[PDB]
């Protein structure tokens, strides 16, 4: 009943501009989802 | 303008607007052993990819609250988004109250709405009272009617005539569904093992293969005789979360009676309890309790003064809530409700075609009875009396 | 709330039967007379 | 030959003993509890603090629906079906020598401490 | 014809009989000499006996 293996996937940041993909042992599940401190990125008014 | 008709208990939490909404989402929270203890909401159990072994935390474990904290955290996240559009001001909440409920816990939760969610007002209608009204206004050739709401975790007879509810021949029995999934549960697992303490997949078990048998010790022999023989041996497979997410009722045909499978499911099921956890309901005692069934209620709340309430309360029977849904409920009840009442009296007992979400139509159908303005207590009647105004109105 | 017509009407028909019940076995119980009777049987009886 | 080691957990005779009425009510209440509990295999002090302001009159206490006429029926505590029997230990029901077996070996007197 | 519910004797001018089957239920009225013939069958609560109203 063992499926979840974790695998060096790909990824990109909302938050760039540039596109700039990048890479990270994410889980089985979170495949795709957005990065996740993406909110960090509220730059001076 | 639009109402929200809020309902709430042990398991379910079900919110609703004058149009849509209409679900089953819970009251409580869970947490998952493997999600790094991460805490969901009602709805977020769907994010949840593996709800095997789910924590509960239960604002109400049964008919009465606990822990706020883990209401008004729910009540938040409904809130938050698309299911009330969170507009306080702008609208109105009817919530339900139990028959018997902490007139001190409730009248603090009215506090709250008015206070912190601030709804521009709300009232004290009950659960059953709610359900009165929907049946009247469906038979309104009909002066009074007994309600049988046999919920995930409640069990009231509650009588009603000429518009006002009486409080002695009111009836709550503590032989509830989320009992009924915790007895399965132990069955299981003294059966099968000396331990499993899994709640999730059982209670959709529950609600699956479990049945009321018409003929219970009829029943009950032929599950005694072989297995070669009786019908009442379907088996279920339970969910893994890798091959299959959804447990299921193995086809009659591919059964395999040697109960034994090469493909390596958790398969391992029996008969008896199929039909032996619904029919605590109806003739409980058995186990230990000192809790009277469902039909000897029935009776006793329609014998107590009126000769003329008597046969309209025999006639005007509405069985509702979760506990109903297992086929052969309705005519067990009529059978025997028919079979303990005179027979000069009639006795109709009419479940109706989608009573899912009866308090929800309840809700959505008086959303426009003209009264309703009337009927609620507002802010300002709220801050002035001080819950005396609250008190009055129901 | 007010009674039903068809509950009254009920029991005014199965009260109507209890009486013709009655009539019927009121009338059986005693449709035969005694071979003798008593007094003929205290008359023939001797000491 | 291979020596085949025995257990020695087995219990004496003349030590196991014969159960009473207190610890089976007990027994039988905490079943109840579980069963109503809703857990691994709180409204106990929501109880407590209602109990604490109730009385005689229209509430829980004079709603609750009571007992039954209809006689309480045997049923199994191992398998469920109808027992006509009991343990003489414990008073537990079962139906078959097998189910007595199995509640001795599981249920019988092991579970109340 | 069915399970008895209740009786009680009202120097007896009657006895109330209750009766169950799979109909309803009914309450009966029977003659004070039927109410020998019910002790002598030592019928009680519970049990199912048959009354021959002739």
């Amino acid at each position: 009943k063992k499926v979840r293996p974790w695998k060096w996937m790909p990824f990109t940041n909302p938050a760039r501009k540039d596109g700039a993909m990048f890479f990270h042992w994410r889980r089985a599940a979170e495949e795709g989802k957005d990065y996740p401190f993406a909110r960090f990125n509220k730059t001076v008014q | 303008m639009t109402t929200l008709v809020l309902d709430n208990g042990a398991y379910n939490a079900k919110i609703g607007y004058s149009h849509e909404n209409v679900s089953v989402i819970p009251n409580c929270q869970f947490r998952s052993k493997t999600a790094r203890l991460k805490t969901f909401t009602a709805n977020q159990i769907d994010e949840i990819k593996d709800p095997s072994g789910l924590f509960y935390i239960l604002p109400f474990q049964k008919g009465y609250l606990v822990n706020w904290d883990v209401q008004r955290q729910v009540w938040d996240y409904l809130f938050g988004k698309e299911m009330y559009q969170v507009d306080f001001l702008d609208t109105n909440i009817i919530i339900t109250e139990p028959y018997f409920n902490f007139t001190s816990i409730q009248e603090s939760m009215n506090e709250i709405l008015f206070e912190e969610y601030q709804f521009q007002a709300v009232l004290r209608v009950n659960a059953g009272a709610l359900s009165a009204h929907r049946y009247f206004r469906d038979n309104p050739s009909e002066l009074c009617c007994i309600i049988v709401d046999s919920g995930y975790s409640f069990t009231h007879i509650v009588p009603y005539c000429r518009s006002k509810k009486k409080k002695e021949a009111i009836i709550r029995i503590n032989v509830g569904g989320k009992l009924l999934t915790n007895h399965l549960k132990e069955i299981i697992s003294y059966r099968q093992l000396h331990v499993m303490d899994e709640t999730h997949v059982i209670n959709q078990v529950k609600e699956d293969v479990c049945y009321v048998s018409q003929d219970f010790y009829r029943d009950m022999d032929i599950a005694k005789l072989k297995g070669e023989e009786n019908t009442v041996m379907i088996d279920y497979v339970l969910p893994d979360f890798s091959t299959i997410k959804k447990g299921f009722c193995k086809p009659r045909e591919e059964m395999v009676l040697s109960g034994k499978y090469k493909s390596g499911e958790q398969i391992l099921r029996l008969a008896n309890e199929r039909f032996a956890v619904p029919e605590i309901l109806f003739n409980p005692s058995d186990i230990g309790i000192q809790e009277m069934g469902i039909p000897e209620a029935i009776v006793y709340s329609i014998q107590n003064l009126p000769e003329e309430m008597q046969p309209h309360f025999f006639k005007n029977i509405v069985l509702t809530g979760g506990n109903s849904l297992f086929p052969g409920f309705r005519d067990r009840v009529y059978s025997e409700v028919r079979c303990l009442t005179p027979t000069d009296y009639d006795v109709s007992v009419v479940l109706p075609e989608n009573p899912i979400t009866y308090a929800w139509e309840g809700g959505k159908l008086i959303s426009e009875n003209d009264d309703f303005e009337d009927m609620v207590v507002t802010r300002e009647d709220y801050e002035e009396n001080g819950h005396s105004v609250c008190e009055e109105k129901f | 709330p007010f009674y039903l017509d068809s509950l009254e009407e009920k029991r005014k028909r199965q009260r109507s039967e209890r009486l013709e019940r009655i009539f019927q076995l009121s009338e059986a119980h005693g449709a035969l007379a005694p071979v003798y009777g008593t007094e003929v049987l205290d008359f023939c009886t001797l000491p | 030959m291979v020596e085949k080691k025995t257990s020695v957990r087995s219990q004496d005779p003349g030590q196991r003993r014969v159960l009473d009425r207190a610890a089976r009510q007990r027994r039988i209440n905490r079943q109840l509890e579980a069963l109503e509990n809703d857990n691994f295999q709180n409204f106990q002090a929501l109880l407590e603090e209602q109990n604490l302001s109730v009385a005689e009159g229209p509430n829980y206490l004079t709603a609750c629906a009571g007992p039954p006429s209809r006689p309480q029926r045997p049923f199994c505590a191992v398998c469920g079906f109808p027992s006509p029997y009991t343990c003489v230990s414990c008073g537990a029901r079962y139906c078959t020598v097998r189910c007595l077996g199995t509640h001795q070996e599981t249920r019988c007197l092991k579970w109340t401490v | 014809e069915g399970e008895v519910t209740e009786l009680t004797p009202c120097t007896i001018s009657h006895v109330i009989i209750g009766l169950k089957t799979a109909k309803g239920t009914k309450q009966l009225k029977l003659d004070p000499s039927i109410f020998e013939s019910l002790q002598k069958e030592r019928v009680e609560a519970g049990d199912v006996i048959y009354i021959e109203a002739n």
